[PDB]
């Protein structure tokens, strides 16, 4: 989507928005496994 | 050019400039410890005539210009030319 | 003969063959071929000179890196034996005892060696008189002592060393009083030239600690007890403190400028190490702490950086373990960081001259040698680039 | 073994003669004839223990395990250790 006005254009762009956070929220889940994995140890610096 | 020969012997491996050794067994150039180096001067002068009188024994028409005095800690490269005695400290590798 | 005449012989234009004979033999000669982590280095203990008795100051000899000088300063085991001991320490051979021992009447706390003497160690001492000791002389007693006047030091001092030129010395002494004063390495009777620091008026500083940049002697930086970073000029118009720097709520327990060259600059930059486990990779261009790394339940006791790599650096501890920040592998963990046996309160870090092997204080005067890594030792000529775009960070 | 390494000694630059001397000098081995070895040998030997002793002058631990002369009309190696005294004759190239 660009400069297109078509509000059913915004709608697709949305589709695109919910896939994109998908992926977002994959990613979430991949970086807050690799953080929990690695806690634990304490709470200074690289630890927490 | 004197300056251009310094330049020119220290870019070798372990020489500190170029020291030349007269007949008299004194070295014509100061280039490092002076006792050392005239004792050293002296011996070299002295084994380079007996290798030239055993050379001369048997090749009544050689001269000398080449030797490789080499041991496990360093290689020495003395050339004689008439009068001039060529001395160079090297290391072996 | 003499020579007098082999100038002459030399000038004299017979010398074309003796030139073709050096090209011919140096051309043929050219050609040359063959015939066929962090570790625990060494250690330094005495016992009769080391019962007790904390480590308080080390140094390097820039003529001899392989010798170091110790200074252990606190006597409360026994009233009668000795009180300050100084204790050089050689590295070409393994022994058990130091290989000169030297005492002080009073409590010797910091120690240096000496540039111009090559066998000359001149150490500060708790009373506030600077000690001399001459490696010549036979005599335990120290050789030259500075009065105890106003002119000179009357306070503990922390900061002496030797700077300048081969043929232009000055003995740069500061104590806790905020006096700096200069002297001759031959004549120390009299005080060559001296003034307290002080700020703004009515406001002396409680100096702790003091570091020279590189090449620089006429300005420096000196560390405050009031946890204050101060920069100073040794001489000139404005000598005296020319920055206030915020610091940390610590006081500090070290300082050192930049120790690397090779690459663009870093000597502005600078490394606090404060009461409260807080160093300061920081510049005195900036009036910012650059980074304020924190961690532990203890603190440092002293920050030396390296003096070949621009990007690593010591850190001291209370409880035993020493830690090295390399900036450009990481800025939030130490790079290695180990702890000594019996968790004791380091007091001194010294690097040696070389950069490849690092010496550490402790609370019971047992001197550690430690050796690094051939990786995390050297840097690279990427090296300095890298701690340039880190800077660049923020 | 002896003939076999005389032969690849020798057949390595065709060189005009070679014998092996385990002994301190006086050799009683020939490649051309008795007396151009044997007393050649010994001068060398007597040379090389000079050579030894000069090189122990400057520091008394050094040893001489490697010596050749360039000259202009002969070229002599001799690669002594303990008691292997080697000879080789060759032309100055």
């Amino acid at each position: 989507d660009g400069l297109d006005v078509s509000k059913e254009g915004t709608e697709a762009w949305e589709a695109a928005m919910k896939r994109y956070d998908e992926r977002i929220d994959r990613v979430e889940t991949r970086i807050t496994a690799r953080l929990r994995d690695q806690l634990g140890t304490a709470k200074n610096a690289n630890e927490m | 050019e004197v300056e251009e020969t310094l330049k020119r012997l220290q870019s070798q491996k372990g020489v500190q400039g170029i020291i030349v050794v007269n007949t008299e067994g004194i070295p014509i150039k100061s280039t490092m410890d002076n006792p050392t180096t005239t004792q050293y001067a002296s011996l070299m002068h002295s084994f380079i005539l007996k290798a030239r009188s055993t050379v001369r024994d048997i090749d009544p028409q050689n001269d000398l210009t080449f030797l490789r005095i080499r041991s496990k800690k360093n290689e020495i490269m003395v050339a004689p030319d008439k009068d001039y005695f060529l001395i160079v400290i090297q290391n072996p590798t | 003969l003499t020579e007098e005449e082999k100038q002459q012989i030399l000038h004299s234009e017979e010398f074309l063959s003796f030139f073709d004979h050096s090209t011919r033999i140096v051309e043929r000669a050219l050609s040359e071929q063959i015939n066929i982590k962090l570790s625990l280095n060494r250690q330094f203990f005495d016992e009769r000179w080391s019962k007790h008795r904390v480590v308080s100051c080390l140094d390097w000899s820039s003529q001899y890196p392989e010798l170091l000088v110790a200074s252990y300063n606190n006597n409360e085991d026994a009233p009668h034996e000795p009180d300050g001991v100084a204790l050089v320490w050689n590295m070409k051979y393994k022994k058990t005892t130091p290989e000169y021992v030297f005492h002080c009447q009073s409590a010797v706390m910091s120690a240096t060696f000496a540039k111009f003497h090559p066998n000359l160690v001149v150490g500060g001492t708790y009373s506030g008189q600077i000690v001399l000791w001459d490696n010549r002389s036979n005599k335990r007693t120290p050789v030259q002592r500075t009065p105890l006047s106003a002119a000179a030091h009357t306070h503990p001092v922390y900061c002496v060393n030797v700077v300048g030129t081969q043929n232009a010395h000055n003995l740069i002494s500061i104590s806790t009083d905020g006096k700096i004063c200069s002297w001759s390495l031959d004549m120390l009777s009299h005080p060559q030239d001296s003034m307290e620091l002080v700020h703004k008026q009515s406001k002396a500083v409680a100096v702790t600690s003091m570091s020279f940049p590189v090449g620089d002697v006429n300005n420096f930086v000196v560390g405050s007890e009031e946890g204050s970073v101060y920069t100073a000029c040794r001489h000139g118009s404005k000598a005296g403190i020319s920055e206030m720097f915020e610091g940390h709520q610590g006081p500090i327990t070290g300082i050192h400028c930049h120790a690397a060259v090779g690459a663009v600059d870093f000597s502005h930059l600078f490394v606090t190490s404060s009461f409260d486990w807080t160093v300061k990779l920081w510049t005195t261009k900036n009036n910012k702490p650059l980074y304020s790394f924190e961690d532990n339940a203890d603190y440092v006791y002293d920050v030396m950086w390296s003096p070949t790599h621009p990007a690593l650096f010591a850190c001291v501890d209370g409880m035993g373990r020493l830690d090295l920040w390399n900036l450009n592998n990481d800025t939030e963990v130490p790079t290695a960081s180990i702890s000594v046996e019996g968790n004791p309160a380091l007091n001194r870090v010294r690097w040696t001259h070389s950069g490849r092997e690092i010496a550490v204080g402790d609370s019971e005067g047992q001197i550690v040698i430690y050796d690094v890594g051939e990786q995390i030792a050297v840097p690279r000529n990427d090296e300095w680039a890298r701690f340039g775009r880190t800077l660049a960070e923020i």
